[PDB]
């Protein structure tokens, strides 16, 4: 009963495991997606024909599920760490971040 | 793509940075009414995307809950739909 | 338990009551995407690192959903369909067949 | 960078597995968890190339004991014998 968005959560490296595996930062902001996706999905919610139509399928038959929320764009943060011979590395790590959700 | 040209009141299905109840598309204002799962009416209003509006305006007519969906196109013409629900039926089915 | 895969659905235009508004085609082969994203994801979930970050946040954190199954390649369908005033014209539909499943 | 690595799989094949093997352009994995009775199980397969090096790290004290070791070589893992903490 609260629609798809994009929700704060920050990921802490000590706080899971990869404290000495990775040099920087020691955490970062990640985000998640989480919330209803409703009929009808509103624009905002950034949804495909194919999540449009199965919101509607699902209304009339409710062993196909609803679209669910996930990122819909995400970014880059750098890190540097030590690999597999474990010399310190600066390192580009692709779709990291949230930056919005949709009903897909 | 197309730029959001138009503008919609919003009620339940507002976005999240909406000023004023407001919304902005690309698509068509629309209004809803429908019934939840207690059976409990509830109106409610926003914005739908161009991709997809086709089928969203259109409902498929007999889903779990009655509801009815309208859609119109100019400049917060939500306000001036009032939406009822379909005439229930009687007899299993 | 069953894994995040796509699955069949047939869209049948006249079962859902498109078919005063839709000429053509009668229906089509929509399938979707459901199943569980576990820890860890292997490769043909194609997961991307943030759903990677989240399924191992979720873990120690279960306030934190799993990431969703959704589908991650899509393509179009054309159809014959009434306009306004009642011409029949022809478009491409983007996004309306689900050609892949991910964890995301 | 195409697949190269051939690897087991038990538990976590892909639906087009070939004697319970898959291809991967990232890392061989086995993998053993612990249930809510102690009666614990071994799965393995193969990882993504990308964000391997998330999933191949060891982090403690999740809502279970598990532990995951990863490779790099054909079959690496069909007698790769993980313990728990």
């Amino acid at each position: 009963k609260s629609s798809c968005k994009r929700h704060p959560l920050y990921v802490d490296f000590s706080d899971v495991g990869w404290n000495d595996w990775i040099v920087a930062p020691p955490g970062y902001h990640a985000f998640y997606c989480h919330g209803e996706c409703p009929f009808p999905l509103a624009d905002h919610l950034n949804s495909t024909n194919h999540a449009i139509v199965q919101t509607l399928v699902n209304s009339v038959n409710s062993k196909i599920p609803k679209a669910c929320c996930v990122p819909t764009e995400l970014s880059a943060i750098s890190m540097l760490y030590l690999d597999e011979n474990e010399k310190v590395v600066l390192k580009n790590y692709q779709d990291m971040v949230v930056e919005g959700c949709g009903c897909r | 793509d197309t730029l959001p040209f138009l503008k919609c009141y919003c009620s339940g299905h507002c976005p999240d940075d909406a000023i004023n109840n407001t919304c902005i598309t690309n698509g068509h204002c629309f209004a809803i009414i429908e019934e939840d799962d207690q059976g409990e009416t509830t109106l409610t209003s926003g914005c739908l995307g161009l991709e997809g509006s086709d089928f969203q305006c259109r409902d498929t007519p007999i889903p779990h809950q009655r509801r009815s969906i309208e859609c119109c196109r100019t400049n917060l013409c939500n306000q001036y739909l009032q939406p009822t629900l379909p005439p229930v039926v009687i007899g299993p089915f």
